[PDB]
Parts: structure tokens; C-alpha cells; sequence
């Protein structure tokens, strides 16, 4: 835990993070982009539960 | 109005239909979901 | 023949009144969310889509009286 | 249902979040019995 | 930049692209009738 | 070539751009112009959420994406003051309009059986008026294949022709005598004017088509 | 001037722009009004004093603008955040309630606050 | 004639970049903004999470 | 060349009639609106009763455009 | 023959103008129709009926047009 | 060809008509707008948009009819 | 000749009546002025800008029309 | 001839213009009594708000009156 801890000191992408390095990271990214494409829903839920959305309508 | 007919209808419709077939699978399988990876992304670190 | 041409060409101006009509309707369908809105603010995501709907069949008359002013002008 | 009762319902539900003091709590308790009377006589007393 | 996955409900669009093909062919023949008087 | 295959082509490298050079190479901050066509993907998906929602929504939202995107960026380039409106060759967009409505006609016929025309039966009515507003519910079913052509086709036919005409007059309004070219302005001003309303009525108008052709496969996904 | 008084509280018993939710919709009130009676519906209110706006759920009651510019609001009880899930688990009590029977009529007031305080 | 045309597209676009460019950049930023303090947000979240 | 004319020219009074039918539906959208801004729930009831509606009078306006094609084609 | 045959049509034409009245006249019904039965939640069942009764009514009229309409066109 | 060159611009006239509905029409939006602004003191947030939607809406439907005048009158 | 200038003079007048629409527009904006700042007497400061923007939109559509009677007076 | 009979014709379609202005002026005045009724003291304010719309609506009128003029006359 403590060497965990200096690990999000010392090393965190996050003023310039790529999704690319995230599927790196995890292949969840991918996982979870392709299971919503084959779910055929393409409003993935809590993305605008913990960040805004806008719309016209 | 003459500029608003050609005789070349049947032109015209075949590269028309070609542009919306093309912007289908287009979208649908390159730009779609390269924002769903955006959001799936955000909403990753958000659970993290 | 110059009669007939003539006729076409009035025929068109006469069509062109029906358009007032619809414009009168478009603006009431918009006052109708305007009011709606300010006496409830919480409505306006359900209004919202119903009013659209509103607008494009209002207009659609419009659209009809406009095809026989096309029809005459062009043909 | 009277219009000062039908706020009273609503007040009722309002103090359900359960942060809410005693007080608030005791505000919503009551224990009264109508006694209904007439001309002397006496139809039977029932909680309101 | 980019990245490409496959969305299969092209197959749910059928009536769609049959739709898309009478039309041409109609249009076709509409064509062929413009450019006579 | 064909000038409406140079501008077919034109319309798709500008669509590809959006996606290829607009953004950071996926980068998860948001870069100011990613943040558009986030926009874009959320009142699109908040649209055709909230008008072919149901267990099925999502399966035509590329469709519906697709059709918003190639009229918004069309309602751009059609406008450029020297170019070839694609659109303006209203046959196309008509002969797209009656694809889909044919394409809903028989995707109902399909899935709602002969009795799809139990659709046009919208209400409990007495039984010998029944068949009848069956008649003049259906006269107006495709009565919308032609409004949702004829809506966008003359949105843009009508800009172009109003802004030539004036421009024509204005031409000539300032090639006559000095004093006359001198508060000549105001009606170059008008046609500005014009021009900013007719940016506006096109982005509006490619919104009205998107809604209305989910609202018809509102009504064909999901019978009434 | 701006008097809200509750039968257990005194709120704001000038300010500046105050929102009310009426049956007539919404009111809002800044300096001389119509000096109108209208009676509130539960409610989400806001009081604003200066810039500085304070969020208050409202039992519904009663406002009436005076003709002197006093704003009497009165209402039973209430700030928002306050009031804020475990009504969330009543509403569900409260639907099993509108099927048994006058406790229909309060089941449905119930409806109304849950879907109310949900609203915000 | 068509150049009067262009002289409109270009008081058009002079309109644009005089008043839409810079609330599209306060906008832009705006919600550039929003979304970094989320993202920011959730790394100080689990960074609380390691110490608990 | 007189009945030509004719037909042209009644043709286009025919199209005034359209006129009313757009205002008609605007009314009954219009009063959508204004409903379900009033109820918050009526619409579940009201919303069948406003696609009627909005059939009817739209109706009307089909019969002056039948009305325009039979002069203008026939 | 000419002026007879070209009467007819223009006859019809602006027999088209009336139709328009009852056009307007079924929104004005059915809006009444909708307000109502937003005001109370509950008057619907006695004035649904109603409505129609309305309706057909101001059809009416309309309706008178248009047959003279079809007397002038085919007659 | 006289009597051609004067029936356009008789029918330049009669398409004039049309603009007459979209002038009511911008008003009646506009009046909703002051209206509804009066209601709240705040839903001029949410209802401005609201109004320049409609404004845009209204006046669309009155270019439709100016786009015809200039076609019988200039073409 | 006789037919052309006849034909400036009449499509002049049909013009002129499309003006009316605009007058009653201008009306109702500011009709909706006076009853908004009767109901809120400090709603005037916020409003009055908004009237002033529905009063010249409304104005606009009138303007439209003048000019083609003008181009017609004139042409 | 014709052309000073069209002059007499002109002037008299540009008359009906004048219909609307008439309607228009007594829409603000029924909004300044509506307005004095419903306030009991707006007044001072709305006396010249009302001032300002009835001239308005007047000018549009005028506009209607100058153009039936000029045909006639010139």
C-alpha cells in the first residue's frame, strides 16, 4: 500500500491521459466499449450521474 | 427551374446512396464508438 | 397561349396567401411553450419533444400550400 | 379531506430525512377523541 | 484517434437498404423519362 | 466526373475530420473542440432515447446519428457563397426522405402484420367511422412522406434564392449614381441579416428532421 | 419585505427576489407585486437576499403579496437539504397504501411530495 | 454579382468570430473544466481509499 | 386555352383553404402544451385525445388540398 | 362553352375558401375538449361525448361547403 | 407577352399577402415571451432560448413567402 | 403599355394590405408590455429591452412588405 | 383610360391596409385599461409605455394611409 501510494505520486497521466493508455491499463476499456456495441445501447448509465450531459431537448 | 433539374437524376441518386452507406458503417463502426470509449473511459476512472 | 402563361403566373401570387396562415399557427404552437414553461418550470424536459412535434405539424400545412406554389412556379 | 387538512398529510410525509430532531418527531404525534354530543346525548368518542 | 469495432445491427437496417434499391431502380427509369420531353 | 460525386466527396473528408484531427488522440481531459461532437453524441442520445425509447432504442441510433450528421454538416456546405448545393438538388434529399418512409412502411407492414393499419385507428370511434378514420389518418400517413423532404428542401432552396435576389438588386443598387450607393448599406445589411437567420433555421431545421423521422419510427418500431 | 412564518420557526418573519410555487404555477416577487392572495402548493422555494439565494421545501400554504409590499408566506414546515431516501423507501408504503382505500387521497399527497423532494 | 454574396459571407463570419468565438471559448472551457475536476476528483478518491 | 387558364387560376384560390387547417392544428397542440403544463398528469389521458384531435383537423385541410389537385391536374 | 367550362372551375375554387372555417372550428372544439379535461381530471366522461357532438356539428357547416364545392366541380 | 410581363406583376403583389401572417407571428411569440417573464422574475434563463427558437421559427415561415413575391417580381 | 403600368399600380395596392398583419403585431407586443408591467411593476427594467427586441422583429416583417410595394410603386 | 382608372383601383386595395392599424390602436388602449384596472397604481408607469405603443401602432397605419395616397394623387 505505501508503495502504491507513491505510485499515484509519482506517476498519474491525467492532464493529458489517452483512453489508448487506459485500454493498456485494462482491457475493460475495450471489453466494456464492445459489449455495449453488441448490447446496442449506446448510453453507457452513470456517465451523466458523475459528469453533466447537455441537450437541446 | 433548370438548375434544380438535371435529366442526370439517376447519377445524382447513385453517389447520393453511396455517401449514406458509407457515412453508415462510417460512424456507426469507426466515430461511434471512439466517443463511447471517451465516456466508458470517464466513467472508469470515475469508479476508480 | 399568353393567357394560359398569364394564368400560371397569377395563379402562383394567389396560392402564396395560404402561407400566413401557417405562420400564425407556428408562432401559436411557440407560445404555447413559452407560457407552459413559465407557469411550471419542472414540465419543460416532458413539453420540450411534444412541442417539436407540435411545430412540424403546424407547419406541415405550410408545406402543402407551399408544394402548390412550386408546382405552379416551377411546372 | 379539508384544504388545511390536506396540508396536514403533506407535513406528515415532510417530516420523513432522519436526521430530524425529537421535536420534529413529537410535532407529528397527537392523541386527541372526538366526543361527539347532541341535543345532552352522547355518540361514542374515536380518535382523530 | 481512431479504433473500429464492428456494430452488427446493419442487418436490422434491411428494410432500409431494400427501400434504397427499389428507389434507384425507379429512378433509373425516372431519369430515362426526364431526358425525353 | 459529376459535381454532385465532387461534393459527395467533399461532405465525407469534411465528416472524417471531426474525428481525426479535432481530437487529442482520444485524450481523456477533452480538447475545445471534442467537447462539440461530445455534445452532439449526448442530444442525439438524449433525442432518440426519448423517442424510440424502449427496450430497442439504441439499434437505430447510428441510423439516426447518421441522418443528423450528414444534413447538419449539408446545411453547412450548402451555404458557402460558391458551392454546389447537394441538397438544392432537392431530389436527393426527397428521394432519402421517401426511402426512409417507404423503409418504415414496410418494416411496420412486417412487424405489425395487416393489421398495421389497425395503427390508423387511433381511437374508440362508432363502428361505421371506423374504416373512415382509417381513410384520413392513412391520406395523412403519407401526407408526412412528402412534409419531411419538402421541410429541409425548401429551408435551403428559399436561403439560396432570397440571398441571390437581393444580392442581384443591391448589385445594382450600388453600380447606379453615387448618392444613392452612399446608404446603400442597409440593404447588403438585410441580406446579412439574411444569411445569420438562415444559418440558424438550417441547424434548427436538420434538429426538426431527426425528430420527426424518429417519431415515425417511433410509431413503426413500436406500434402505437 | 418578506415575513415567512411556520407554525414552529420563523424564517424570514427587505429581500430581495423571492420564488414561490402556487397554483398559478410560479410566482416570483421583486419590490411592489400585484397584491394578489395565492395559495402555494408543496413546494420548492427560494428565498433570495441579495445574491445570495437559500433553498427551503415548503409544505404549501398560503402568500399573499400585501398591498403595502409585505410578502406573508405561511406554511407549515420545511432548509432542503434537511428534508434529504428513507422517503424513498415510504413512497413504496405509500403505494401499497393507495390500494387499500381517504388513505388513498393521502397516499396520492404522498406521491406528490416524494415525486416533489425527487424534483430536487 | 455573386461577389456582393461573398461580401455577406464574409460580415457573416466577421459576426461569428466577433461574438460566438469568444462564448464558444468560455463555453469550451467551461465544461473542460468540469470534466478535469471530475477526473482530478476521483484520483484524490482512491488516493483517500489506500490511506483508509 | 381558356379552361387551361381557368384550372391554373383555381388552383391557386384552392390553396387559401390550407390556410385555416394550419392554424387549426396549431390550436390543438397548442392546448397540449398548455394542459400538460397545468396537470403534470394528464397527458396519459390526454395525449390520445390530442392525436384525434390533431386528425380531425388536419383532415380539413386534406380536403382542400384534394380539392386543389382535382382542379389542377384534372 | 368556354367561359361555361371555365366558370365551373372558378366557381369551385373559390367554393375551396369556406372549408377553411371548419378547419378551425374542430381545433377550437377539441381544445376546449383538452382544457377541460386538464381542469378537472375527471369531468372527461360526461364531456367526451360532448365534444363529439361538437365536433360533428361544426363539421357541418364545412361539410355544406364542400358539397357545393363538388355541385360547381362536377355539376 | 404584355399581358404576361403584367399578370407577374399583379401576382408579385398577391404573394405580398403572405407576409401579413408572419408579422402577427412574431409578435404573438414576442408576447408570450413578456408574459411569461412578468410570471417568474426568473425563467428568463430557460425561456429566453425558448423565444429566439420561436422568433427564428415564425420568421422562416414569412421568408417562404418573401421568396415567392421575389420570384414573380424579379423572375 | 397600358396593361404593364395598369398592372404597377394594382400589384402597388394588393402589396399595401400585406402592412396590416405587421400593425396588429406590433400591437400585441406592446400590449403584452403594459399588462406584464402592471402585474410586476419592477419587472420593467428586464422586460422593457425584451420589448424593444420584439417590438423591431415584428416591425421587420412589415418593412419586408413595404418594399415590394415600393419595387412595384416604382418598378 | 386604364392607367388613371388602375390609380383610382390602387388606392382603394391599399384602403383595406388601414383595417389592421384601426385594431391595432385599441389593443394597446385595452391593454392601458387592463393594465390601470389591474394595478390601481401602475399608471404613472404605464401611461408612457402606452404613449410610445399607440404611436407605434398608428405609424404602421400611416404607412398603409401615404401609399393609398400616392397612388391616387401621383
Amino acid at each position: 500500500l505505501q508503495s502504491t501510494l507513491d505510485n499515484i505520486q509519482s506517476a498519474r497521466p491525467f492532464d493529458e491521459l489517452t483512453v489508448d493508455d487506459l485500454t493498456k491499463i485494462k482491457p475493460e476499456i475495450d471489453a466494456k466499449v464492445e459489449e455495449m456495441v453488441k448490447k446496442g445501447k449506446w448510453d453507457v448509465p452513470g456517465y451523466k450521474d458523475r459528469f453533466g450531459n447537455l441537450n437541446v431537448m | 427551374m433548370p438548375q434544380l433539374v438535371p435529366f442526370y437524376f439517376m447519377n445524382q441518386l447513385t453517389y447520393g446512396f453511396l455517401l449514406m452507406i458509407t457515412l453508415l458503417i462510417l460512424f456507426s463502426q469507426f466515430f461511434l464508438p471512439m466517443i463511447l470509449r471517451l465516456y466508458v473511459s470517464r466513467l472508469f476512472i470515475s469508479k476508480l | 397561349m399568353q393567357l394560359v402563361l398569364a394564368a400560371k403566373y397569377i395563379g402562383a401570387g394567389i396560392s402564396t396567401i395560404g402561407l400566413l396562415g401557417a405562420g400564425i399557427g407556428i408562432a401559436i404552437v411557440f407560445a404555447a411553450l413559452i407560457n407552459g414553461v413559465s407557469r411550471n418550470p419542472s414540465i419543460k424536459d416532458t413539453v420540450f419533444p411534444m412541442a417539436i412535434l407540435g411545430f412540424a405539424l403546424s407547419e406541415a400545412t405550410g408545406l402543402f400550400c407551399l408544394m402548390v406554389s412550386f408546382l405552379l412556379l416551377f411546372g | 379531506i379539508s384544504y388545511a387538512a390536506y396540508l396536514n398529510v403533506a407535513a406528515q410525509a415532510i417530516r420523513s430525512t432522519e436526521l430530524q430532531t425529537a421535536s420534529v418527531l413529537n410535532r407529528s404525534q397527537t392523541d386527541a377523541f372526538y366526543t361527539q354530543y347532541k341535543n345532552a346525548s352522547e355518540p361514542t368518542p374515536i380518535t382523530k | 484517434m481512431l479504433k473500429r469495432f464492428p456494430t452488427p445491427i446493419l442487418k436490422v437496417y434491411w428494410p432500409f437498404f431494400v427501400a434504397g434499391a427499389a428507389v434507384y431502380y425507379g429512378m433509373s427509369k425516372a431519369a430515362d423519362l426526364s431526358s425525353n420531353t | 466526373l459529376t459535381t454532385f460525386s465532387l461534393y459527395t466527396i467533399i461532405v465525407l473528408l469534411v465528416i472524417t475530420s471531426l474525428y481525426t484531427l479535432t481530437n487529442n488522440n482520444n485524450k481523456i481531459i477533452g480538447s475545445r473542440w471534442l467537447i462539440s461532437q461530445e455534445a452532439i453524441y449526448d442530444t442525439i442520445m438524449n433525442m432518440t432515447k426519448g423517442q424510440i425509447g424502449g427496450k430497442n432504442w439504441g439499434l437505430y441510433f447510428p441510423m439516426i446519428f447518421t441522418l443528423f450528421m450528414f444534413i447538419f454538416i449539408a446545411n453547412l456546405i450548402s451555404m458557402i457563397p460558391y458551392s454546389f448545393a447537394l441538397s438544392a438538388h432537392l431530389v436527393f434529399i426527397i428521394s432519402l426522405s421517401i426511402v426512409i418512409w417507404l423503409g418504415n412502411t414496410i418494416l411496420g407492414l412486417y412487424k405489425h402484420g395487416w393489421v398495421f393499419f389497425s395503427l390508423f385507428v387511433p381511437a374508440g370511434t362508432p363502428l361505421p367511422l371506423v374504416p373512415l378514420l382509417v381513410i384520413i389518418e392513412t391520406l395523412s400517413y403519407f401526407a408526412r412522406a412528402i412534409s419531411l423532404g419538402l421541410r429541409l428542401g425548401s429551408n435551403i432552396l428559399a436561403g439560396h434564392l432570397l440571398m441571390v435576389i437581393l444580392a442581384g438588386l443591391t448589385f445594382n443598387f450600388m453600380l447606379i449614381n453615387l448618392f444613392t450607393l452612399v446608404f446603400g448599406f442597409v440593404p447588403l445589411a438585410m441580406i446579412l441579416a439574411i444569411m445569420m437567420l438562415e444559418f440558424a433555421i438550417g441547424i434548427i431545421q436538420g434538429y426538426v428532421w431527426a425528430i420527426l423521422t424518429a417519431s415515425y419510427l417511433k410509431d413503426a418500431v413500436y406500434l402505437h | 419585505k418578506l415575513q415567512f412564518a411556520l407554525p414552529h420557526e420563523t424564517l424570514y418573519s427587505e429581500v430581495t427576489q423571492v420564488n414561490l410555487p402556487a397554483k398559478s404555477g410560479r410566482i416570483g416577487v421583486l419590490a411592489n407585486h400585484v397584491p394578489t392572495v395565492e395559495q402555494l402548493l408543496p413546494g420548492v422555494v427560494e428565498v433570495m437576499e441579495g445574491s445570495n439565494s437559500k433553498k427551503f421545501f415548503i409544505s404549501g400554504g398560503f402568500a399573499t403579496v400585501q398591498p403595502d409590499s409585505q410578502l406573508c408566506v405561511t406554511a407549515i414546515e420545511a432548509p432542503l437539504e434537511s428534508f434529504s431516501e428513507n422517503i424513498k423507501n415510504l413512497l413504496a408504503e405509500a403505494k401499497k397504501n393507495v390500494s387499500s382505500s381517504r388513505e388513498a387521497a393521502e397516499a396520492a399527497i404522498q406521491v406528490e411530495v416524494l415525486e416533489n423532494l425527487q424534483s430536487v | 454579382d455573386e461577389s456582393i454574396l461573398l461580401l455577406t459571407f464574409l460580415g457573416f463570419t466577421g459576426l461569428v468570430a466577433k461574438y460566438l468565438a469568444p462564448a464558444y471559448k468560455d463555453f469550451a472551457d467551461a465544461r473542460m473544466k468540469k470534466v478535469s475536476d471530475v477526473l482530478n476528483a476521483s484520483r484524490n478518491k482512491h488516493v483517500e481509499a489506500v490511506k483508509d
